[PDB]
RNA sequence: AAUAUGAAUUAAUGCGAAGUUGAAAUACAGUUACCGUAGGGGAACCUGCGGUGGGCUUAUAAAUAUCUUAAAUAUUCUUACA
RNA sequence: AGCGUUAAUCAUAAUGGUUUAAAGGAUCCGUAGAAUGAAUUAUAUAUAAUUUAGAGUUAAUAAAAUUAAUUAAAGAAUUAUAAUAGUAAAGAUGAAAUAAUAAUAAUAAUUAUAAGACUAAUAUAUGUGAAAAUAUUAAUUAAAUAUUAACUGACAUUGAGGGAUUAAAACUAGAGUAGCGAAACGGAUUCGAUACCCGUGUAGUUCUAGUAGUAAACUAUGAAUACAAUUAUUUAUAAUAUAUAUAUAAAUAAUAAAUGAAAAUGAAAGUAUUCCACCUGAAGAGUACGUUAGCAAUAAUGAAACUCAAAACAAUAGACG
């Protein structure tokens, strides 16, 4: 749900805010694509499934037993006195949902303002859905893929 | 609202009260019978 | 029991603070002598030494002899014993 | 020895062991190599010919300052 | 208390400056500062071990691994209210260390009060140096103390003579027991043998204390009449 | 602020202009008859002796419309046209007598600013 | 039926002019001020009832305190001793 | 070869806000919502089958005796009447008087009846209630906390319109009426005194049945969810080997960060998401007209013309009291 990545954003902004190394998230699979997403692009220093106690170091499976009690843990980053992950503002809120095609999406990449999205920015990424799976808008317009644009970080 | 601004709009609900006190007897006979 | 945390103040200290001297002896020997003059009548010789003694007491001047730092201590270490929480 | 249970600095966590008889006990490990790496430019400015300057404002510091 | 910027970016600072031309001349510490970087990553890092102890931090006992039943009988089958709580800040906050010694000393200052007034110096000497073994009780550089017992226990527990702790620490009590009167044995003899050679001394402890008790008695006594005189007035 | 309060009718309050002269009903000018003219005390704290008029207009309503330069021409009937300028220092008179044209005549002897009054080109 | 214009007389309100009567408010504004409401009064207002602080968090003592080698030992010590 | 001016149009700040400046609905309940809202997999934002983390249901085990409504009790005093004995003042105020005060024998005192209305300490409104509210006792009926066990399987959030409750005053009936007390009358005060003080003291305050639906109905701060750095206090829960030092929550008080016009807010006035209400210069105005509702007072709804370049808040330094 677009909700709880809006918690889960916010929740990564305070970490940041406050300098805390290992943070924890909601276990759901969107949640985890974004985490990994992040991950990939460079925001995050660790991305590990885990409970709600703390981060998993053998491999535990999850289930009916356990999914309530489960958790997504990772790890955030900073360098010369500055964290890595600044921000987390969504693009596509519950209430405003937002899909572009992917012209669209080229523009926005190219500095155009569209559909008031603030077009992307130097050391940015949003982060773009599509057919429930998150990629970088760049990746998306290369595959070209029409998508909900879903968040942006920096 | 301050104290010293909410006085002017007391004053003027003061000045409307007065008003209709006044107005009573001109009132009741514009009311009745039409 | 029940502790109670004041809040953060501008500067402890005590309005006035009390000494607690000792009493004159001067005025001591005078109520002496006013309680011996109550029995007696007015003025026997029961109290003979008496008189003579508040007389030397009271020969130079009414009185015989003519600070607690308390505010600098609390001004002092008012900063130390809070439990101000950190800057 | 570090300070105390309530009267705790947050922003100095990490440096901590843990806590024991109320009072934060410094991770020592962590000590020696800051100790180390302050030890190390302190040795540096002087071989440079710079102007060390030892700040002690507490009672007893005077003589081992001087 | 925000994380200052410009207390690590000293170098950077300069260097800035050193580009302008503001700086004419290079500081003495820049190429020092240079080579050895200051840290500039103020984190909050969590913490998975407690270190006295050497409990685990971070996991969760699960369903699955609780298949056996409760007291009071009830199989665990569904996670309970705490197991769904994001324990984060047992990872941070810095752990309560722990250890089976403490409890030994307290015990053993509740048995022996006057072992209390037994004086304790509390500034150490090299730690490192040291090198107690624990088969006996007297050490060289280390006192006779109920320290000296607890230790023993800890030796006897590891070597598992005394399988049980409890039946260890009443062995070093009554180890530290006979060392103990040996010691009072000595000085009581030493002292008898001085008496008989011909040795003097001036003061002994309780003519040293009827003299203090004296002065403190002569304070008081003025003091008293003072206030008795007060009072009568 | 919401959205859906957004969608229902709210946004910034649209501001342009209001009509600073409504008499004058949305054109440059109006022909009007003079039917008194006055001398007005200003506001404080300025103090004069101010040659305002009463007009009524072609298209009917009433107006307090003043007359500038040093001296004037007109009487309780003279022809007038009336333009939406406002004389600051009196208050309810929202407008001016433009002066070269009707009974008003241009104002005499003026060589500064001819055209703001109805002064011809003295032609040497 | 609705709408528009007119109406003797009449009410409110605005702007100008600073005249008269008091002095209600701002300080403990010389009866704490204001909310709701009711009654009274030339006029500000006054009085009852409950509410509010946008007035009192403006907050700052009934006082007494202890014994171990005072020194040939501590106090000195400049990478020495071990 | 136009330049001025007037009349117009577009641009020129919402890349806004509502504790204190315009602006949170008195409070909750709940309908619509073309408002928003968990998990996993598979179909070609939906369907389908599975989940239990939200939201509920019922037990069990601990606690708590509070809030409603109703019925039954208790208490210090107050006034009035009467008796007793007793003597000249009493009562009041800044100081005085007027009065159902007193030489018809009072006031004070001691008794004895009656009447209403209030609830000292404990008390912190701590707590409890949706908010109005709510502390003498008891009973009845209703509702209420936490943790476990089991079950339901997103059933939720917010909520236009709507609905219900809503202090004090007011009103309509019928009781009641000690004390207090608008008005009125009288005495003071004062230049005056339609006041502040004193005295008589009617409505009212009290109960029963209603009407009405407003208050500085205020935390001047709508509800919900996820999240973020410390400390100290209590409160409850669990374990500990009942009284210890521990783990949880909850509240209260200081703060970090962050936000902020600042004052300051501090788990919200922070970081975010959702939904509703409301604001768009000051006067005129919550006025007029109109409509609806009310026994009525009134309540809600709610304009325009006219006139200004003002108007407002936080804080600063003075002067002043
Ligand atoms: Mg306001
Ligand atoms: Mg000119
Ligand atoms: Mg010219
Ligand atoms: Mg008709
Ligand atoms: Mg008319
Ligand atoms: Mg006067
Ligand atoms: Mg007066
Ligand atoms: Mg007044
Ligand atoms: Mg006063
Ligand atoms: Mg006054
Ligand atoms: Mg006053
Ligand atoms: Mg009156
Ligand atoms: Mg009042
Ligand atoms: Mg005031
Ligand atoms: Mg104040
Ligand atoms: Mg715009
Ligand atoms: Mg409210
Ligand atoms: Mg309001
Ligand atoms: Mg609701
Ligand atoms: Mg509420
Ligand atoms: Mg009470
Ligand atoms: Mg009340
Ligand atoms: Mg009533
Ligand atoms: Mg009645
Ligand atoms: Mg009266
Ligand atoms: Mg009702
Ligand atoms: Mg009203
Ligand atoms: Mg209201
Ligand atoms: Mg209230
Ligand atoms: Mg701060
Ligand atoms: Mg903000
Ligand atoms: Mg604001
Ligand atoms: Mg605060
Ligand atoms: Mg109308
Ligand atoms: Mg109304």
């Amino acid at each position: 749900s677009l909700v709880k990545l809006a918690n889960t954003c916010a929740h990564l902004q305070n970490c940041s805010k406050v300098r805390v190394a290992l943070t924890s998230i909601p276990y759901t699979k969107l949640q985890l694509q974004f985490a990994y997403n992040l991950y990939q692009q460079g925001f995050l220093s660790s991305l590990q499934k885990g409970s709600t106690m703390g981060p998993d170091k053998d491999f535990v499976e999850v289930t009916p037993d356990n999914i309530s009690t489960r958790r997504l843990w990772v790890g955030l980053k900073y360098r010369d006195n500055k964290p890595v992950l600044s921000s987390c503002k969504l693009i596509s809120k519950p209430n405003s949902r937002i899909h572009l095609p992917m012209e669209d999406m080229k523009k926005l990449c190219s500095g155009v303002t569209i559909r008031n999205i603030k077009p992307l920015q130097p050391g940015e990424l949003i982060l773009v859905r599509a057919h429930n799976n998150i990629m970088d808008i760049n990746e998306a317009i290369s595959k070209k893929l029409d998508g909900e644009v879903l968040c942006r970080v920096k | 609202d301050s104290v010293m601004r909410k006085r002017k709009k007391k004053m003027k609900k003061h000045k409307l009260r007065k008003r209709r006190k006044r107005e009573k007897a001109e009132r009741r006979k514009l009311s009745q019978g039409r | 029991p029940p502790v109670y945390r004041l809040p953060p103040l501008p500067r402890l200290k005590v309005k006035k603070p009390i000494i607690r001297q000792e009493a004159n002896k001067c005025l001591v020997l005078m109520s002496n002598l006013l309680q011996c003059w109550s029995s007696y009548g007015h003025m026997s010789p029961k109290c003979a030494g008496l008189v003579t003694e508040l007389k030397s007491c009271t020969s130079e001047s009414a009185l015989g002899k003519r600070k607690s730092n308390i505010n600098y201590h609390a001004a002092r270490l008012y900063d130390r014993i809070n439990g101000k929480p950190h800057d | 020895l570090g300070q105390s249970t309530s009267l705790w600095r947050s922003s100095t966590q990490s440096y901590i062991y843990g806590e024991y008889k109320g009072i934060h006990i410094i991770d020592l490990n962590q000590t020696l190599s800051y100790l180390k790496r302050a030890a190390k430019v302190v040795e540096g400015v002087s071989e440079s010919g710079g102007i060390i300057l030892f700040l002690g404002t507490r009672q007893g510091q005077k003589r081992g300052l001087e | 208390m925000k994380i200052q910027t410009n207390a690590v970016n000293v170098l950077q600072r300069t260097s800035a400056y050193l580009k302008s031309g503001l700086l004419k001349e290079t500081p003495a510490w820049y190429n020092v500062v240079a080579s050895i970087p200051p840290s500039t990553k103020f984190t909050r890092e969590p913490r998975f071990k407690n270190p006295s102890n050497g409990h685990i931090i971070g996991k969760l006992v699960d369903v699955t691994e609780q298949p056996h039943a409760n007291n009071k009988g009830l199989y665990k089958t569904r996670p309970n209210s705490s197991d769904k709580r994001v324990g984060v800040k047992r990872l941070y906050r810095p752990p309560k260390l722990t250890y089976v010694e403490d409890r030994l000393r307290s015990l053993f200052y509740k048995q022996h009060p006057w072992e209390l007034s037994r004086p304790k110096i509390l500034v150490e000497n090299e730690i490192g140096d040291e090198n107690y073994d624990w088969s006996h009780m007297l050490q060289i550089g280390r006192p006779l103390d109920g320290e000296s017992v607890i230790q023993r226990t800890m030796y006897l527990i590891k070597t598992k003579q005394y399988g049980d702790m409890v039946e260890a620490y009443d062995h070093a009590r009554y180890e530290f027991y006979a060392l103990r009167m040996q010691e009072e044995t000595e000085q009581q003899v030493a002292l008898e043998e001085a008496e008989m050679f011909g040795s003097l001394f001036g003061v002994s402890a309780i003519e040293h204390g009827i003299q203090k008790e004296q002065e403190v008695l002569d304070v008081w006594e003025k003091k008293v009449v003072e206030e008795t005189e007060l009072m009568a007035a | 602020a919401t959205l859906n309060q957004i969608k229902r009718g709210s946004g910034p309050p649209r501001r342009k202009k209001i009509s600073t002269a409504p008499q004058l009903d949305q054109c440059p000018q109006r022909k009007g008859v003079v039917l008194r003219v006055m001398v007005l005390k200003p506001k404080k704290p300025n103090s004069a002796q101010r040659k305002a008029c009463r007009v009524r207009l072609t298209n009917g309503n009433v107006v307090s419309a003043y007359i500038p330069g040093e001296g004037h021409d007109a009487q309780e009937h003279s022809i007038v046209y009336v333009r939406g300028g406002r004389c600051q220092d009196l208050p309810g008179v929202k407008y001016h007598v433009i002066r070269g044209a009707g009974d008003l005549s241009g104002v005499v002897n003026r060589i500064s600013s001819r055209s703001k009054y109805g002064a011809k080109k003295p032609s040497k």
